[PDB]
């Protein structure tokens, strides 16, 4: 009884869209880029990272110093070579974010550093997109107001 | 606010926070935004290829003035035709 | 509101209930079941206070035997016997199952499971003073214990040593 | 009455006042800060993050505060904490010159 949501809660379109875009899509995508950078990419280069050691193991030697100094190109330097043997250090790189394109020659699959960067980039777009609609602070759009205004003036619609 | 309108011209209230802004402000700012934005795109991408070490944040930010200029010129027309 | 003296407090927070300083800038209380939130805050208060006391004491003092002689609190987890943990879990479990009905009934008052062995809150006016102070010490302990844990993770030193 | 361009007609004056008093206060603390470029780099990044993390929250709460002002439940620039304004305006012009 005391936890059944009201009908008004279920028809709060603007809040739901803000949260689903920025949170459900955006933050989930950002967290996945986190997984890839902290775990998947090290493991691909032969390094164990788990719950036991992940707080002490930097994804990149430079840490977050380049991030807060806006020297973001540091994270692209030194990709996996074309002779990288997956799950080993042989031919392994240090880059955590790249835009190589195409396939890892051994695994015949998209580069993990490209996939991490994909997810980081769309996370930003989704988080920005989820500030469009008006909730409790007057800024933003009403869905009803957008819809009512979209009539072609020539009258064909 | 009911934003439904009839005839050939929307009624200024569609511009939201920018409803009281004059027509000339929108029209001039739209030209400036288009030219600066076009310049940013040109400098970033077209004058020599883009590289990992030649990404200027200002040109990336400046490129957003191109879609923004579109909005500004629509708002300008709306105000022009409403008398504002 | 009081805590944020330039903003107004939400509608639910009138300034009657214990712990009310009108501090809800997001207006969470408008959507959330407040009675349950109060019970949840008081529960976190009580767990944190025990945890805060536990953290500082078991640094200094120790139960007999080599197993219970670890000054670092987070290092003590893996040393202590599993069968020991199972008994604590089963104990906590039994308490939570016993109290479950009361929590979702909302008949009694948040945090109230009729536990006053010594009869310290005899007067209603004393109860009020105790109820506010429970939340105050609890809120303080909630920050502190998170302070302690994060500090250990970062440094690797028990609260007193660091 | 100094508004040649006419921003007070376009945008609400209450909002502009909040913006003015904010510039005034930030500028003055900076003017005093400058007196009392390298320090941007020298100071650790962890410390700088904490400054940003506290300006944020204060500014997030200011969004809720601006709502109260524009609804008419708060004086522009009041956080319950002409001389301010005049000295502030001077400090703002001064702060540019130092930067
Ligand atoms: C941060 C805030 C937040 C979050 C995380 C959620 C999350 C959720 N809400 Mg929402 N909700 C919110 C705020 C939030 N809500 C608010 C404020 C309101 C009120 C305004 C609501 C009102 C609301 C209602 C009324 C309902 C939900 C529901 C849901 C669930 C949708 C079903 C699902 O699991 O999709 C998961 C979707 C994704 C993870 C998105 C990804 C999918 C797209 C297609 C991208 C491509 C996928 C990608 C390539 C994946 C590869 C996977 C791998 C196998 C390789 C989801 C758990 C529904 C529900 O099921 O409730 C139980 C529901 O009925 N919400
Ligand atoms: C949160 C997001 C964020 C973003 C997108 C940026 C982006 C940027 N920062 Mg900033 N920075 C940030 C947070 C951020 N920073 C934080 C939290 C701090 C601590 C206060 C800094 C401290 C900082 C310094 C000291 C410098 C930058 C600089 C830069 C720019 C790099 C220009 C360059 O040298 O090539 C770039 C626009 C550089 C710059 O602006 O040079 C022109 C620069 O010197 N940043
Ligand atoms: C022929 C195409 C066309 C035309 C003539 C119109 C015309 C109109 N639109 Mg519509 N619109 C269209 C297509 C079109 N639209 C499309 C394809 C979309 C996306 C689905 C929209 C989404 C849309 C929204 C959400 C709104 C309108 C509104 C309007 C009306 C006011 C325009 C205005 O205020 O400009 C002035 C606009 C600006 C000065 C802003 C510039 C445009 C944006 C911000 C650029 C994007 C920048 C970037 C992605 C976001 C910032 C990122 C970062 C900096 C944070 C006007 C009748 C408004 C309305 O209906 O009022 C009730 C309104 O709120 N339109
Ligand atoms: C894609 C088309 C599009 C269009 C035509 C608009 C148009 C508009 N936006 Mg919207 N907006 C958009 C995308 C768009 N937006 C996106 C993707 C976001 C997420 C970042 C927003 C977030 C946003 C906010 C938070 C606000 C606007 C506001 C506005 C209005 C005034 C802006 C202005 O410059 O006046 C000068 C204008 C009607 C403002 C408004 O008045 O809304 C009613 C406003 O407060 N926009
Ligand atoms: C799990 C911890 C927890 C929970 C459930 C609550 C819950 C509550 N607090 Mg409390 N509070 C807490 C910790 C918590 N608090 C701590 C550690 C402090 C010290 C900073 C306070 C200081 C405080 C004051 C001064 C006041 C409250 C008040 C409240 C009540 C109304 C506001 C609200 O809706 O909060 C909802 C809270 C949550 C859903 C959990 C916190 C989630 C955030 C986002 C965590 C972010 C940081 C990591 C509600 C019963 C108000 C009241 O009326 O008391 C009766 C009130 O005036 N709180
Ligand atoms: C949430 C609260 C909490 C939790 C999960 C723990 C957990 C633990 N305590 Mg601690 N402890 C606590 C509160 C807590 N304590 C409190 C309030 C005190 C009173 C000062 C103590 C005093 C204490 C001592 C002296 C010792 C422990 C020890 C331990 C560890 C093993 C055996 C044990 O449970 O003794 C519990 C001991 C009691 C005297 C009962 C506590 C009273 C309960 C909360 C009622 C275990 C990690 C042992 C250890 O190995 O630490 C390094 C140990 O030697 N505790
Ligand atoms: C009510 C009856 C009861 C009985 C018969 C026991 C009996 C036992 N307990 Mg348990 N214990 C109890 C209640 C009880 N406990 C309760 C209520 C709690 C939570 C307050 C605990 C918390 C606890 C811990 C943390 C540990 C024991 C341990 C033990 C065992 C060794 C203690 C010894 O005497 O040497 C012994 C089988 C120890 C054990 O597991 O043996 C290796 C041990 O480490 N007990
Ligand atoms: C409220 C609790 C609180 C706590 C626990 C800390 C704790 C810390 N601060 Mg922070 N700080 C705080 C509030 C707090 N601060 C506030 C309110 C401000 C704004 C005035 C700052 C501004 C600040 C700066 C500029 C710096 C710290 C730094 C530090 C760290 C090292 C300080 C030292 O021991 O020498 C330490 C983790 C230093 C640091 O980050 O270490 C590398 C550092 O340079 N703090
Ligand atoms: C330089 C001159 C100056 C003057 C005349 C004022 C005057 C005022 N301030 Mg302001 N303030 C200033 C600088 C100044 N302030 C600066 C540099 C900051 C940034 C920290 C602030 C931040 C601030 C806040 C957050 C608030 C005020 C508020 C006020 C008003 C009431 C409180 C008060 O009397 O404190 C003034 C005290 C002095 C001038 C003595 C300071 C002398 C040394 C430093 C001790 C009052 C009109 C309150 C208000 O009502 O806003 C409209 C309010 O909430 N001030
Ligand atoms: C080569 C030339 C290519 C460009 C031709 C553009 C013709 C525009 C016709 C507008 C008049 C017209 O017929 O508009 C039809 C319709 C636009 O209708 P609207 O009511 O939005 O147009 C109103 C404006 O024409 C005047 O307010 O669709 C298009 O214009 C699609 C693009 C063509």
């Amino acid at each position: 009884p005391k936890f059944k949501p009201s009908l008004a809660w279920f028809k709060n379109n603007e809040s739901r869209l803000n949260h689903h875009l920025a949170g459900l899509f955006g933050v989930s995508s950002l967290a996945w880029a986190g997984h890839l950078v902290h775990v998947a990419i090290p493991e691909a280069r032969g390094q164990h990272v788990g719950w036991d050691n992940f707080l002490s193991t930097k994804p990149h030697p430079a840490g977050l110093e380049p991030f807060f100094k806006g020297q973001w190109s540091v994270y692209a330097d030194g990709p996996d070579s074309m002779n990288h043997v997956f799950n080993t250090s042989e031919g392994a790189g240090k880059a955590i974010l790249t835009f190589l394109g195409g396939f890892h020659p051994q695994t015949k699959s998209l580069w993990l550093t490209d996939i991490a960067h994909h997810h980081l980039a769309i996370a930003v777009i989704f988080i920005i997109a989820g500030h469009m609609y008006r909730t409790n602070w007057s800024i933003g759009h009403s869905l009803k107001e957008i819809l009512d205004a979209h009539r072609a003036p020539g009258g064909r619609l | 606010k009911d934003t439904f309108w009839t005839g050939k011209v929307p009624p200024s209230t569609v511009l939201g926070i920018g409803e009281k802004v004059p027509s000339a402000a929108y029209i001039i700012s739209s030209v400036v935004c288009l030219l600066v934005g076009s310049y940013c795109v040109y400098e970033s991408n077209l004058l020599s290829p883009l590289t990992v070490t030649t990404i200027n944040p200002l040109y990336v930010l400046g490129s957003l003035l191109v879609p923004y200029s579109w909005g500004l010129h629509v708002a300008g027309w709306i105000q022009l035709k409403n008398g504002k | 509101s009081r805590a944020l003296p330039f903003l107004e407090a939400p509608k639910k927070l009138d300034g009657k209930i214990p712990g009310d300083a009108g501090f809800d800038p997001l207006y969470i209380s408008d959507n959330m079941n407040l009675d349950y939130l109060r019970a949840s805050e008081i529960k976190h208060c009580r767990v944190a206070m025990l945890a805060a006391l536990g953290y500082i004491t078991q640094e200094f003092f120790h139960l007999p035997g080599d197993v219970f002689n670890e000054k670092h609190a987070l290092a003590a987890i893996h040393k202590v016997p599993i069968e020991g943990w199972i008994q604590i879990i089963l104990f906590i479990s039994l308490v939570e199952i016993a109290t479950f009905r009361t929590t979702f009934s909302f008949d009694r008052e948040p945090g109230d499971f009729g536990f006053d062995p010594l009869g310290l809150a005899k007067s209603p006016q004393l109860r009020r003073r105790y109820q506010e102070s429970e939340i105050r010490n609890g809120r303080l302990a909630m920050i502190a214990v998170i302070g302690f844990i994060v500090q250990e993770l970062v440094t690797g030193k028990s609260v007193v040593e660091q | 009455g100094f508004d040649p361009l006419g921003f007070s007609t376009i945008i609400d004056l209450r909002y502009l006042r909040e913006s003015e008093l904010k510039h005034c206060r930030i500028a003055m603390l900076a003017v005093v800060g400058f007196i009392v470029m390298q320090a941007i780099g020298q100071v650790p990044i962890s410390g700088w993050i904490q400054i940003f993390l506290l300006v944020a929250i204060l500014e997030m709460i200011d969004i809720a505060a601006i709502k109260e002002t524009l609804q008419g439940n708060r004086e522009p620039g009041y956080f319950g904490f002409l001389s301010e304004l005049k000295n502030g305006r001077l400090a703002m012009i001064a702060s540019i010159a130092f930067m």
